[PDB]
RNA sequence: GUUUAGAACGUCGUGAGACAGUUCGGUCCCUAUCUGCCGUGGGCGCUGGAGAACUGAGGGGGGCUGCUCCUAGUACGAGAGGACCGGAGUGGACGCAUCACUGGUGUUCGGGUUGUCAUGCCAAUGGCACUGCCCGGUAGCUAAAUGCGGAAGAGAUAAGU
RNA sequence: AAUUCCUUGUCGGGUAAGUUCCGACCUGCACGAAUGGCGUAAUGAUGGCCAGGCUGUCUCCACCCGAGACUCAGUGAAAUUGAACUCGCUGUGAAGAUGCAGUGUACCCGCGGCAAGACGGAAAGACCCCGUGAACCUUUACUAUAGCUUGACACUGAACAU
RNA sequence: GUAACGGGGCUAAACCAUGCACCGAAGCUGCGGCAGCGACGCUUAUGCGUUGUUGGGUAGGGGAGCGUUCUGUAAGCCUGCGAAGGUGUGCUGUGAGGCAUGCUGGAGGUAUCAGAAGUGCGAAUGCUGACAUAAGUAACGAUAAAGCGGGUGAAAAGCCCGCUCGCCGGAAGACCAAGGGUUCCUGUCCAACGUUAAUCGGGGCAGGGUGAGUCGACCCCUAAGGCGAGGCCGAAAGGCGUAGUCGAUGGGAAACAGGUUAAUAUUCCUGUACUUGGUGUUACUGCGAAGGGGGGACGGAGAAGGCUAUGUUGGCCGGGCGACGGUUGUCCCGGUUUAAGCGUGUAGGCUGGUUUUCCAGGCAAAUCCGGAAAAUCAAGGCUGAGGCGUGAUGACGAGGCACUACGGUGCUGAAGCAACAAAUGCCCUGCUUCCAGGAAAAGCCUCUAAGCAUCAGGUAACAUCAAAUCGUACCCCAAACCGACACAGGUGGUCAGGUAGAGAAUACCAAGGCGCUUGAGAGAACUCGGGUGAAGGAACUAGGCAAAAUGGUGCCGUAACUUCGGGAGAAGGCACGCUGAUAUGUAGGUGAGGUCCCUCGCGGAUGGAGCUGAAAUCAGUCGAAGAUACCAGCUGGCUGCAACUGUUUAUUAAAAACACAGCACUGUGCAAACACGAAAGUGGACGUAUACGGUGUGACGCCUGCCCGGUGCCGGAAGGUUAAUU
RNA sequence: GGUUAAGCGACUAAGCGUACACGGUGGAUGCCCUGGCAGUCAGAGGCGAUGAAGGACGUGCUAAUCUGCGAUAAGCGUCGGUAAGGUGAUAUGAACCGUUAUAACCGGCGAUUUCCGAAUGGGGAAACCCAGUGUGUUUCGACACACUAUCAUUAACUGAAUCCAUAGGUUAAUGAGGCGAACCGGGGGAACUGAAACAUCUAAGUACCCCGAGGAAAAGAAAUCAACCGAGAUUCCCCCAGUAGCGGCGAGCGAACGGGGAGCAGCCCAGAGCCUGAAUCAGUGUGUGUGUUAGUGGAAGCGUCUGGAAAGGCGCGCGAUACAGGGUGACAGCCCCGUACACAAAAAUGCACAUGCUGUGAGCUCGAUGAGUAGGGCGGGACACGUGGUAUCCUGUCUGAAUAUGGGGGGACCAUCCUCCAAGGCUAAAUACUCCUGACUGACCGAUAGUGAACCAGUACCGUGAGGGAAAGGCGAAAAGAACCCCGGCGAGGGGAGUGAAAAAGAACCUGAAACCGUGUACGUACAAGCAGUGGGAGCACGCUUAGGCGUGUGACUGCGUACCUUUUGUAUAAUGGGUCAGCGACUUAUAUUCUGUAGCAAGGUUAACCGAAUAGGGGAGCCGAAGGGAAACCGAGUCUUAACUGGGCGUUAAGUUGCAGGGUAUAGACCCGAAACCCGGUGAUCUAGCCAUGGGCAGGUUGAAGGUUGGGUAACACUAACUGGAGGACCGAACCGACUAAUGUUGAAAAAUUAGCGGAUGACUUGUGGCUGGGGGUGAAAGGCCAAUCAAACCGGGAGAUAGCU
């Protein structure tokens, strides 16, 4: 399994 | 780093074994389930 | 910093919560195929083969400047002050090369020393402990060390005469 | 002020220079007394600020020791991939071009490197919006309901006093 | 990057005004071909010099076909003179296609006209299988380290042997439990497995290997808890639970040393023991419970004392006289080991002891326990290390000679002592102390009931039997277990050598075990792990992040503030090596011989030999440096928050968050409130308001003001309003 | 000719491209079926304390596994069948047994039948542990059998409080326990979904859970319907009819009367006689008949040709109540097994008829005629019917009759009239289903299909567990499975040889495609810019032709030319999709309705169930059409509207109906794939959180509380000094535990770690072994944390192909 990270503009 | 699984022969066959599984109806009705499927282990003792 | 989940203040809301209000804490991945770029080779071509030295089409680098001195305390100015032009000297920044000097390093050189082990023992050595810890140090590499560079001069010109 | 929007408020201290810190001021945008107020020794991988020491943190990097990177031998992946005979510029164009137009440049092919681009790779976008989507949670949203509570009847009958 | 003619270039190759040419499209016209449609000429379901006209096309509508599998046609036809399938070639139709053939293959295939569909695939990050790409690139798994000679072999960096080197040594050693399940040993083999090769292996293959009265398990006994006759409850299922019955991680009988296998051993062998039952004999005899009592039987912390394990030194025995100066010496090396059991009962710990008597108590009884009195004894009893003796004229033992397959085998075999140090082990389930006040049962001991008291049974001494069954190899902080891996991770217990050190830290070593399953070169950038650094010293940066620095013991000295404890190791400073002297090895510790005493022993008092051994001072001496390495606090000042130790988002947040002691409010009278449960019941609690639950606040200090309108809660009940019911 | 100069200049291929040839990899295509799928006709619908289902371990000449079997262990006895061969399979071999009937094999009936499992002597972690009693054995150590669970029922014996009694207790007899597919009855009972939301409603009394029974079950013999005529139990089918109705009158739900069929069966008690054992039923024996469980016979061909082989070809025959099929070296009526027909049972058993016993009562007369019930109030449920004006049925609650001179019903209610007699029971057939047995069938599949499984498949494997769950078929006719030689490591692999029709069938074995990867040849390619092709085109190579030149391959050079799909106003787009190949993969099916086409009949058309030797025929029950208008009564080629229409609305000349095909619509999953979720039943506290029980661990070094003693002080204290003491969620710091900072690593050594530092380290510590709390629940010093790498509602299965106006 994995995750994911949202360091793209809010 | 400590997993999900110890072993343990004792609690193994007092938690899954013939016995255990027998006392109860419902696990009764596993064991009627896994020879309508036809298993070739039944339970989990040896 | 903003921009998650934690928490708190003020504020809003009955409340859950909310606030370009504020406070504290809080995971930034990719072994380069292609283009591109910096280097460095292989192949073939250039009309016999081969070894050298060149011509320079073309391309790139480089192009900064201060302060003193002389001109001259002259021109200018009542004075206070104070040059143009031109010529010297000495710096800053930048760049290149170099290690003679000044230094760094020099776990491959020499020495000192702690603990312990071994070489039968003593003595003398060696191993290990960050090179055990230190003191020095050749060559090399290296800068902070020291040499050099920016130009002058032409051609055609800009604005302008 | 963990609270002050205006705001880096004003004054003082600290610095060569302090939007932070410390002391005050009160003008409390929008503090406040057990959703505690103010103080408080000690404690804190607590937050902010200052000083000494200390240093390659930095001015400004140099050298050295190892492990990789490089070469040889052996074994031998991966994400990705429409197909490629896969240059620059300007312009055009589902509006930021290796592929179109024009034009320039460029012998064929490796190796070591750097990551500017291939709107690079990763994951049917978490922000925004939408669906008469989902879920939890809140309440004086709706409709109910467990529970709690009221009375009548039944279980439950007979004297007396008001 | 010229970039505002597409470019070149142009003074007309621009613009303006007239012309005549030419170029220019799938438009138009020619010359063929196909198809749709309209009214005709004859003929017309067909069709004819027809003729006119139309034919871009998504969504979509209409129409006509191809091909695939199957059924009828088809018990036909095609086919070992080569069917289907595959792979070429040729021809043909507007198309989907069709026809034929060469080769492959070796047994099916199928006309025609109808019928039926799992009837046509490039996409769906489609599904399954196969194969690419990156690519011979990354990686080959801790930087603890390897090297050589020899051997085996087809082949050796990796296997075997040997000699060095390096690593661990509170582990990276040894022994277990749990867990695994043969991985153990031997032989054999190198396909696959091993991140390379491999002769090797935890790989393949074939054999062998696990021996118990005493170790465990089983067994007896119970804890939490489970199950649970009857029982209670619940639509059914079922839930709870009594008597009971299970359930160790706990309590209960007994074995040690030596030797031995390729692999097992407190299991086999040797030697020497022990225990519990059964049976028999003999003697003496009150036995007896589903009963009673005792016992089992229990905390934390701390303090020593007595010991042993163990270590050191000396002595003794054996060996050595040194590859290079010295080494017959106070020299060097090695050894100096012995259990359970039995006897003694020691240091020490605990308790007064012994009779008689009574008694509504211990569910009845009790001779026991618990009570009441009286007498008399100055003791007695219990427990317990260790030592010593025995075990043991034995075993073991350096070494020795002979044989032999490098093994080995056989024989022999000296000394086998003392002092000192010393545990975290033992005495100790003790002692002392504290509050938070620290299992059970059975075995065991004792007491009597009923039921026997000739008997049985009990006690004692012999003899004798019996002690079954199962586990036992091996790994067990790891390549064998948990992590997909021969995985830098995790995993409980036991053992605890030397030097230095407070130490189980740390460094170097012993025993023992390893060098981590790809290497060999090269010595670029860059990256990682480190070393050093002129001068400056936080100018870096969000921030002294990181690094550097500090670091020990003794002594001196130490502020604000404080809850008087602290702050405090505050800060700051001084002394540390070696040698000698005091004092040839001191103070101290230990303590033999000897000499007295004993109602006599593992005795007491003297006594000081011999060992062990700091600390200080003085003097000398070496270095730049003596806490020299490793190891090992940076410090101070102001301030916010939280009192504090603690807890928390396993896997980006350890905080000011949560908890917290304390405080207050409120509920709760015990069949308590409350909570879990359709209910029974259970928790609360075997507690009782000095208690419990809920809520908020959050040590401590000083304090906590005003509002009851709103919303809740509490109390009242006259009136208004109001359900079922009648 | 030589020397210069200028111009031009092929030949090179490290490699690459295209074409062709030859291979490798791979297992598609085709062919095949001892496997599946769907059915038809029958049978059989249970097994079990006489120990089941399902297993464990054993058992052979046996090393493993499979299949059998159970210590009598691939088997023993007996009775039949049958027999010249035979000791199950992988799977040979060895050692043997048989051959005319005790080899073997098949069937009937027995014997044996370890251990676990309802499991039953007790216990237990299933295949293990521990007994008691009694009988019988003796080698005095022991040994062998038997019995000993619980519950229900019955009968004995004993036996409390408590005098009898009763409860209770002890025996002894019977019975029940469990397993199993669907069908059936009953007790409980969803949600997703639909309503384009969502409450009533729908889904649905479905899924699921629980209880019980049978081969069927259930229902069932009118207090029923009808309507003034009548019908006459129940069940099932076709109609009636998507009608009447129900319904936020929305979605949707949905009869009955009556008719046509299948099949029909009626009785008993509520009581006594007179008769009498009557009919009938059930037990059982006793035969017959017909099955079942082994079996027997079963017709008829040769020659020649091709070919490895004949069943094929070409000839000439023969059988057929047998030309159903299978096998045999290619396609067999006559080769083989069978098939059609004709036969068979020692023993067991089914079915049916008859008969004998054991029960069982038939008939007649006179009586009797189901009361806390009907009904009612309240609250619900069931009837198509959701409270509505709602009859009828069931009742949680509260009441409560009449009783034949009486009650019930006739869809509110009343009267009248019909009809029936509740409050006690029994009852076959027609109906539903298939775990299982046998035979047969298919415009069903043919190894990615068909069961998940054609193969040692519910296996390997995954998960703690529930549970999930694969991949994998083909040599040839016969193994004749390659003797021997050679290379190699006493290998692997390969070359010969040999076998065979073929090895171009060699076990990596039928056919062997494509992607992909090679070797060879031809051509092109090292001054050349881009979807890589197209139009033109030299040259070279090559095949034909005869010089007409065509054909093939390559292609210098040149004009033109920015992939495909999806989604869009618009894509070369720097928007989505795709590494490639092969295989698979999406508009179907059922019913109804409308329309079109077509066929038949026609003012008619046509049947459905069912019957039926049965695609025929029967059955016209019904359905549509020929007449409409109106709300309806009604009227009618008219009718309604209105008082009435000269009117107006709707109708009146116009052919339909039944098949078949097709286009739509409707209900079902409805073209395929995809949610996050909701609901139901289970599995998980071997991880982690908390708690419970029982054990363990915490080197070393400091600080020095209370208290105590001894002084000083006080009248005594207090106070003070010294010395003892050893207090603490105390200090420093290893083990141990935590995880604050930074670096590395992030296709990890590791799906959270390592290195250097960091915090705690006698406690609210830490740890071992057990135990307990379970999913709207747990647990949580509280973060929405944790609850098996998953948590704002775990996991598994089911509803389920939820739904998806979206892609
Ligand atoms: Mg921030
Ligand atoms: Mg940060
Ligand atoms: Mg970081
Ligand atoms: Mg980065
Ligand atoms: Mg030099
Ligand atoms: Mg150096
Ligand atoms: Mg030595
Ligand atoms: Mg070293
Ligand atoms: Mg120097
Ligand atoms: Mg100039
Ligand atoms: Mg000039
Ligand atoms: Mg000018
Ligand atoms: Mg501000
Ligand atoms: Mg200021
Ligand atoms: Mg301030
Ligand atoms: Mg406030
Ligand atoms: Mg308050
Ligand atoms: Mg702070
Ligand atoms: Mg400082
Ligand atoms: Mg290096
Ligand atoms: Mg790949
Ligand atoms: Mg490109
Ligand atoms: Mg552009
Ligand atoms: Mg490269
Ligand atoms: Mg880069
Ligand atoms: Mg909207
Ligand atoms: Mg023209
Ligand atoms: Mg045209
Ligand atoms: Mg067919
Ligand atoms: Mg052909
Ligand atoms: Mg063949
Ligand atoms: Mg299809
Ligand atoms: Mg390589
Ligand atoms: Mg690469
Ligand atoms: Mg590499
Ligand atoms: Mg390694
Ligand atoms: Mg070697
Ligand atoms: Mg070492
Ligand atoms: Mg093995
Ligand atoms: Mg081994
Ligand atoms: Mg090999
Ligand atoms: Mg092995
Ligand atoms: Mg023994
Ligand atoms: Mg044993
Ligand atoms: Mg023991
Ligand atoms: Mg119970
Ligand atoms: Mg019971
Ligand atoms: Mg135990
Ligand atoms: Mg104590
Ligand atoms: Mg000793
Ligand atoms: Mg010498
Ligand atoms: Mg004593
Ligand atoms: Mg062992
Ligand atoms: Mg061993
Ligand atoms: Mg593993
Ligand atoms: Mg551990
Ligand atoms: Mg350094
Ligand atoms: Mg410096
Ligand atoms: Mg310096
Ligand atoms: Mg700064
Ligand atoms: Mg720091
Ligand atoms: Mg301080
Ligand atoms: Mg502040
Ligand atoms: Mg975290
Ligand atoms: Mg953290
Ligand atoms: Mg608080
Ligand atoms: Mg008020
Ligand atoms: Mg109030
Ligand atoms: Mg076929
Ligand atoms: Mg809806
Ligand atoms: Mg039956
Ligand atoms: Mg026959
Ligand atoms: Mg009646
Ligand atoms: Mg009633
Ligand atoms: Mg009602
Ligand atoms: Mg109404
Ligand atoms: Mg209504
Ligand atoms: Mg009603
Ligand atoms: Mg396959
Ligand atoms: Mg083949
Ligand atoms: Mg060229
Ligand atoms: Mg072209
Ligand atoms: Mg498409
Ligand atoms: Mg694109
Ligand atoms: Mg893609
Ligand atoms: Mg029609
Ligand atoms: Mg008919
Ligand atoms: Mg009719
Ligand atoms: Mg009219
Ligand atoms: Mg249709
Ligand atoms: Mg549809
Ligand atoms: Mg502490
Ligand atoms: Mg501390
Ligand atoms: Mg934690
Ligand atoms: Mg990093
Ligand atoms: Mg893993
Ligand atoms: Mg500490
Ligand atoms: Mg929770
Ligand atoms: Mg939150
Ligand atoms: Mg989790
Ligand atoms: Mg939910
Ligand atoms: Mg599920
Ligand atoms: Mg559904
Ligand atoms: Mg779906």
């Amino acid at each position: 399994a994995a995750a994911v990270r949202n360091a793209r503009w809010a | 780093m400590k997993r999900t699984f110890q072993p343990s022969v004792l609690k193994r066959n007092r938690s899954h074994g013939f016995r255990a599984r027998m006392a109860t109806k419902n696990g009764r009705q596993v064991l009627a389930r896994r020879r309508a499927k036809g298993r070739a282990r039944l339970t989990v003792s040896k």
